[PDB]
């Protein structure tokens, strides 16, 4: 970061990271679940397990 | 059938920007040039997709 | 401190140079990478005119040269100095430039930068000077009193003369905006003697300064040089001064957040492409450029021959307004309103509550037709005086229609209208609401469940009319107060009423700013043939 | 009620101004007990020759004239002091009684 | 509970109202309305509460 930075930004327009106020580290925000997720499933009248 | 929708308040007190610009200040003002805006927009928007 | 005077100075020659892209600073402080974007704002243009002012010196032959004028602050600054060694020591800012009016100082002390905004007694020739390169004395001002801001940085520099080919150059810019003053900083070495050097640079942002000024002048505080004796003479060393405007242009960053190259959006039609597409390198083809070559500076206003004063005395200073319940309708026409007169008046208003239009765009909208409403009510009451309001004057004395487009005044006055007169009456008990702007002057003798019960002994009959209890030695409410409701209406009717606006000069063929009673654009003006 | 964006009146026009998108907030309240008693250096100015900026104020005590300038004397014709007094004192109504 | 809701009765009496704010409804429509329960809080403030 620059001297005077406080978080950084994305092209996408949203904090990514952050710089910590008592210990001057930079850490990383990414969001706690991306990536799709899919369920293959038979019939719910067929079966239960997916 | 473009050009005739330029005469339509959507929702704000006069289809004209001259009109809204010189009798509100500039705080009151936006509120309602967005409508005109988006109007205008999705007239634009309309006109393109057929 | 015993300023130094000059008896005969040479008369400034305003040659003007060229500045090929300088003149761009960093116009916010959001960070950015590896974008483009587009701004708007004051900044100086690419191949604009620079006015320098020389101050060297010989010998003989030749009288002194020290271009300090009065330099006009419209709306910023650039400036550009090619001094060497040091002689161009800081700015002073100010509206008049004299001790009844406050001024500001941002110079190089010497050992200092001193920063003060004063009433200050300037000389006729600011100046510092110095002998046998050390700092002798400052000679700026002469009385400095009635201040607060006063900030002090530690400095050094090298006040022994030298010569050479003006290796230094420094430039700066300057704007104030909502009581910021803004500096901005950029240094690079160059070699050139007497003309602006080429190139493209980048302003960094240095100050921030906090003081309310009204800043439309500019002055420059330069050094004098003596051979170790009294007499002193002038150094080499010429500045040059450019002027802000309203325009376009595109700015690039890089990964580091730096601007390597920015655009001056309508320059040349190469610029104009490279303004729309957002980039600085374009494919081969044609494309459909958008318009920005396009600056309409002057203002153009049209009013009526209207010139008399408005009777507001006759309205708002007058005896004896009537009751609520009977209140009285003025026409008010062929005037010119003018608001500020009624600031010299003792009475101030309490509400001043606009609906249909901004208070502050009264002074240039002019109306068709004006209407007026008079009376007084409870003082608590005032609240009800509104579009869409309920309570007894609401619905059985005065109404609003809720399309109200207009203003409500009010103001409170219990030392003229409580000792004597008090015939104050509003309406109870009436057998249903009433219409917007209606009035009912009516005396017939209230009786519940049925009317007309044509006396006032029996059951259930009751006086429609109730009176104000005003006296003095009561509290806030209870309290008389003064209410004047006026009504306009905008039309493509003829204008009676139009407030206080000096009319210009007709201009045509130019794209300008124009405004015919409130109807503000922007085109050209041509005459016509229509009926 | 003054001290808000968007306001005209003798103190949003010639005393001090709010811009407009003003970012913050605003205090008042009543001090009659402590400031009523022989203070008497309560002013505003009147009297001004066009609006004044947002964050921006003069303090300036010249003698002003009524459709012209640079006026030399009080008993010039049209010609007024600038700054006019707050009438403060105790047992006044409330709208004249002085706000921090 | 199981009353009428006349306002225009308190105008007799000697107290007039210097707040009469109304979240939610207009005040100008309230005679037409017909309510499913309603509560009342009172106490005493310092007059700049309020
Ligand atoms: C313009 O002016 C005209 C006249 O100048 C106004 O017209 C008047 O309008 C009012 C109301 O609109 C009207 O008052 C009614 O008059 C009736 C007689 O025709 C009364 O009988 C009536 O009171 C009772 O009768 C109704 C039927 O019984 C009840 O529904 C009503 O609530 C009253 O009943 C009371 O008593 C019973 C007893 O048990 C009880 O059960 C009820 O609950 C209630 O307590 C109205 O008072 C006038 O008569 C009209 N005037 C004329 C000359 O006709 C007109 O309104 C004005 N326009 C505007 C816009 O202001
Ligand atoms: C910053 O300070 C400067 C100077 O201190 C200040 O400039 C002043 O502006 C006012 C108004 O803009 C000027 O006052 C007017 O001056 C003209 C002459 O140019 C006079 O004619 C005016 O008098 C009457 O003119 C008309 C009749 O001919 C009338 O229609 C009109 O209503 C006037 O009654 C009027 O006095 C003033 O002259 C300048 N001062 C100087 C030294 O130039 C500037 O406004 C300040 N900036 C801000 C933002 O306040
Ligand atoms: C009076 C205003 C004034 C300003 C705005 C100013 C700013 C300024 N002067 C600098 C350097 C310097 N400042 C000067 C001299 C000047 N450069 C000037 O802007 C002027 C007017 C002089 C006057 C002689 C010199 C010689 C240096 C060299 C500092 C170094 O060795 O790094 C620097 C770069 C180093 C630093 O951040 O300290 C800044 C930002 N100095 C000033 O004196
Ligand atoms: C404020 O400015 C005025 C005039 O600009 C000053 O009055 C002059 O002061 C000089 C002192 O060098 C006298 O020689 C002149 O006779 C004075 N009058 C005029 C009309 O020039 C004044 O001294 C300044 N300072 C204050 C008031 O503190
Ligand atoms: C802030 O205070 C904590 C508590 O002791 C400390 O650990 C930390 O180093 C401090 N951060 C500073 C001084 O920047
Ligand atoms: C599930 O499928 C069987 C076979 O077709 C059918 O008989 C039964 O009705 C189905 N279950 C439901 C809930 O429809
Ligand atoms: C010097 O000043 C005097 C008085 O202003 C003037 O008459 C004279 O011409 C000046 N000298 C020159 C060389 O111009
Ligand atoms: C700028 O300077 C040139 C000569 O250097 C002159 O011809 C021109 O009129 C000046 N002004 C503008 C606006 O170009
Ligand atoms: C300015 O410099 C002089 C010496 O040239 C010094 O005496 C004085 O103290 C300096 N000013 C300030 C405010 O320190
Ligand atoms: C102005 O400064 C001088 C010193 O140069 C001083 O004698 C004089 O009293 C000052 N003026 C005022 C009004 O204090
Ligand atoms: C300005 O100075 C004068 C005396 O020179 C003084 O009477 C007055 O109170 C001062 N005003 C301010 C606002 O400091
Ligand atoms: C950007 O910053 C890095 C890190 O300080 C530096 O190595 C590099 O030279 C800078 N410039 C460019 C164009 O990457
Ligand atoms: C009307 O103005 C006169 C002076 O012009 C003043 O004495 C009087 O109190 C005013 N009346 C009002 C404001 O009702
Ligand atoms: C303002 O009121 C005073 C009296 O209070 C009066 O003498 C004067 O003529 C009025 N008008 C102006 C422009 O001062
Ligand atoms: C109104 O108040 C009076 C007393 O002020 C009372 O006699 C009367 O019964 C009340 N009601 C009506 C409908 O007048």
């Amino acid at each position: 970061f620059q001297p005077f930075q406080q978080f950084g930004r994305d092209v996408s327009d949203f904090t990514d990271s952050v710089r910590d106020p008592k210990t001057f580290e930079i850490l990383d925000i990414s969001p706690c679940s991306y990536g799709g997720v899919s369920v293959i499933t038979p019939g719910t009248n067929t079966s239960k397990a997916v | 059938t473009l050009v005739k929708q330029l005469s339509s308040n959507f929702g704000a007190i006069s289809s004209v920007l001259n009109d809204i610009l010189s009798r509100l200040d500039k705080v009151e003002a936006e509120v309602q040039i967005d409508r005109l805006i988006t109007g205008r927009l999705q007239s634009l928007q309309t006109y393109v997709t057929q | 401190e015993g300023c130094g005077i000059l008896s005969n100075k040479s008369n400034p020659a305003l040659t003007q140079y060229f500045s090929s892209r300088r003149g761009f600073y960093y116009f916010d402080d959001t960070f950015r990478s590896s974008v483009r974007v587009l701004t708007t704002g004051y900044f100086l243009p690419f191949n604009s005119n620079l006015t320098g002012y020389s101050s060297r010196n010989s010998v003989t032959g030749r009288l002194i040269q020290f271009d300090n004028p009065n330099i006009p602050f419209k709306d910023g600054l650039y400036f550009a100095a090619t001094e060497r060694s040091n002689v161009i020591r800081g700015w002073i800012f100010g509206s008049t430039l004299d001790n009844t009016t406050q001024s500001a100082v941002l110079f190089n002390n010497g050992t200092h930068i001193v920063i003060n905004v004063c009433n200050f007694y300037f000389c006729q020739d600011p100046m510092l000077a110095v002998a046998n390169g050390s700092h002798f004395k400052s000679w700026v001002f002469l009385n400095a009193t009635n201040c607060t801001y006063n900030r002090v940085h530690g400095f050094e520099i090298d006040p022994s003369p030298n010569t050479g080919s003006f290796i230094h150059l420094r430039e700066h810019v300057f704007r104030n905006v909502d009581g910021f003053l803004y500096v901005y900083h950029n240094y690079e070495r160059v070699d050139v003697y007497d003309n602006f050097p080429q190139g493209f640079s980048v302003l960094k942002p240095i100050f921030k300064l906090p003081f309310g000024l009204n800043i439309t002048q500019f002055k420059v505080i330069m050094t004098l040089f003596s051979p170790t004796t009294s007499s002193f003479n002038a150094d080499a060393s010429v500045y040059f001064v450019g002027h802000l405007k309203p325009l376009t242009m595109l700015a690039e960053f890089d990964e580091n957040g730096t601007i390597t190259d920015a655009v001056d959006c309508s320059q040349d039609p190469l610029s104009e492409l490279k303004c729309t597409t957002k980039s600085l390198t374009v494919e081969k083809g044609i494309y459909q450029t958008s318009n920005f070559r396009v600056s309409p500076s002057t203002e153009v206003v049209r009013f009526p021959n209207i010139t008399n004063l408005c009777p507001f005395g006759q309205v708002f200073n007058a005896s004896n307004f009537p009751s609520v319940y009977a209140w009285e309708r003025l026409r008010i026409s062929d005037c010119v309103a003018d608001y500020a007169v009624l600031y010299n008046s003792s009475s101030s208003f309490s509400t001043f509550k606009c609906y249909g239009v901004s208070p502050t765009k009264l002074n240039d909208l002019c109306f068709s037709s004006v209407y007026a409403d008079y009376f007084v009510v409870k003082g608590d009451d005032v609240r009800q005086i509104a579009p869409a309001q309920t309570g007894v004057i609401a619905d059985y004395n005065y109404k609003l229609p809720d399309d109200f487009t207009g203003c409500v005044l009010a103001w409170n006055t219990n030392s003229v209208d409580s000792k004597s007169g008090n015939n104050f009456y509003y309406r109870l008990f009436r057998h249903g609401k009433i219409k917007p702007y209606e009035r009912d002057i009516s005396n017939v003798l209230y009786n519940s469940a049925g009317g007309t019960c044509s006396s006032i002994s029996q059951l259930g009959c009751y006086e429609p009319l109730k009176s104000y209890g005003f006296t003095p030695t009561v509290g806030v409410g209870y309290q008389p107060y003064r209410v004047v409701v006026l009504s306009f209406e905008l039309l493509n009717a003829p204008a009676t009423v139009c407030g206080p606006k000096k009319s210009t000069e007709l201009v045509k063929n130019k794209c300008v700013n124009f405004n015919f009673n409130g109807l503000t654009g922007t085109g050209v003006l041509t005459s016509s043939t229509k009926k």
